[PDB]
């Protein structure tokens, strides 16, 4: 399952 | 970012066996940027049915991808892979061969 | 023995022509089994390998709401790059991004990892430690201060040693008998003249599983690197790979070469000889 907590640049 | 060329190697699944079922392979990879075209060619004329691997990327980050397509090949008949890139002037051709 | 789980994402900024494409891929070892495209019809992560269709409703929400979630993030960040590079509107760029973790052979956590790219090119990445961060300019300098601010390194960690393993061992389990094995190369060699002074000799890996191999020649005893034609590993498209190198040796001095051949389902190298 993907990393559930993406974080903007 | 200076755009990188594809590697292009034509090959069979199983040894060739004339006249026997196989499936006929264009790997394409070490591409940048990921916008590309792959067609297999039999004698010349592109095979309507061909299929290929959801895109990926290797750990220098080049762009990789594997064409695909079911054939018999014979003594007679010749197959290509013809890639399409920004990186190419025109489309470049690559003729199978047998053991490579 | 040792596995991994990966995943690959990549967005590709196109310019008047709508939001940009977004491809996101998994791995568990050398085998591939889901995808979403952000061009495809069902905007649903998709099952790419037999063993995880029979992952539940649950499972394939939660990774499709996950999965367009990475690629709205990674959406916003290309207009941020664009702005931290100074570059124009007009242009098509591309933000690579690939995480994953490594368990051994008794499913306890070894490794994890997250290196992320613009154009191609290196951009930050996390060190070894889990704990901070590397940035490969003055633009990714700037995300690296913000993320060891928002702690970012923590959020990523307990996942990469947590979540991602627990994850991968299920995953290793559900596709057991195509995941945990080792097929062997297949070997043999071929020999062709070239003139009367010189032949090839190609030595074949076939059939193979994991990628992971090494071919070498040597000649009588010494490392023949490289007068030798060595070409990428390469899928057969059936779940295996192939490989090969090759020599031009003096006429009829064949015997003197030897190629070594070293795979995880070999129990012990090889060695061919013409």
């Amino acid at each position: 399952a993907i990393f559930q907590s993406s974080m903007t640049k | 970012m200076i755009q990188r060329t594809p590697k292009i190697q034509v090959y069979s699944r199983h040894p060739a066996e004339n006249g026997k079922s196989n499936f006929l392979n264009c790997y394409v990879s070490g591409f940048h940027p990921s916008d590309i075209e792959v067609d297999l060619l039999k004698n010349g004329e592109r095979i309507e049915k061909v299929e290929h691997s959801d895109l990926s990327f290797s750990k220098d980050w080049s762009f990789y991808l594997l064409y695909y397509t079911e054939f018999t090949p014979t003594e007679k008949d010749e197959y290509a892979c013809r890639v399409n890139h920004v990186t190419l002037s025109q489309p470049k051709i690559v003729k199978w061969d047998r053991d490579m | 023995g040792s596995h991994s789980m990966r995943y690959f994402f990549t967005s590709v900024s196109r310019p008047g022509r709508g939001e940009p494409r977004f491809i996101a891929v998994g791995y568990v070892d050398d085998t591939q089994f889901v995808r979403f495209d952000s061009d495809a019809a069902s905007q649903r992560m998709e099952p790419r390998a037999p063993w995880i269709e029979q992952e539940g409703p649950e499972y394939w929400d939660q990774e499709t709401r996950n999965v367009k979630a990475q690629s709205q993030t990674d959406r916003v960040d290309l207009g941020t790059l664009r702005g931290y590079y100074n570059q124009s509107e007009a242009g098509s760029h591309t933000i690579q991004i690939m995480y994953g973790c490594d368990v051994g052979s008794d499913g306890r956590f070894l490794r994890g990892y997250r290196q992320d790219a613009y154009d191609g090119k290196d951009y930050i990445a996390l060190n070894e430690d889990l704990r901070s961060w590397t940035a490969a300019d003055m633009a990714a300098q700037i995300t690296k201060r913000k993320w060891e601010a928002a702690h970012e390194a923590e959020q990523l960690r307990a996942y990469l040693d947590g979540t991602c393993v627990e994850w991968l061992r299920r995953y290793l389990e559900n596709g057991k008998e195509t995941l945990q094995r080792t097929d062997p190369p297949k070997t043999h060699m071929t020999h062709h003249p070239i003139s009367d002074h010189e032949a090839t000799l190609r030595c074949w890996a076939l059939g193979f599983y994991p990628a992971e191999i090494t071919l070498t020649w040597q000649r009588d005893g010494e490392d023949q690197t490289q007068d030798t034609e060595l070409v990428e590993t390469r899928p057969a498209g059936d779940g295996t790979f192939q490989k090969w190198a090759a020599v031009v040796v003096p006429s009829g001095e064949e015997q003197r070469y030897t190629c070594h051949v070293q795979h995880e389902g070999l129990p012990k190298p090889l060695t061919l000889r013409w």
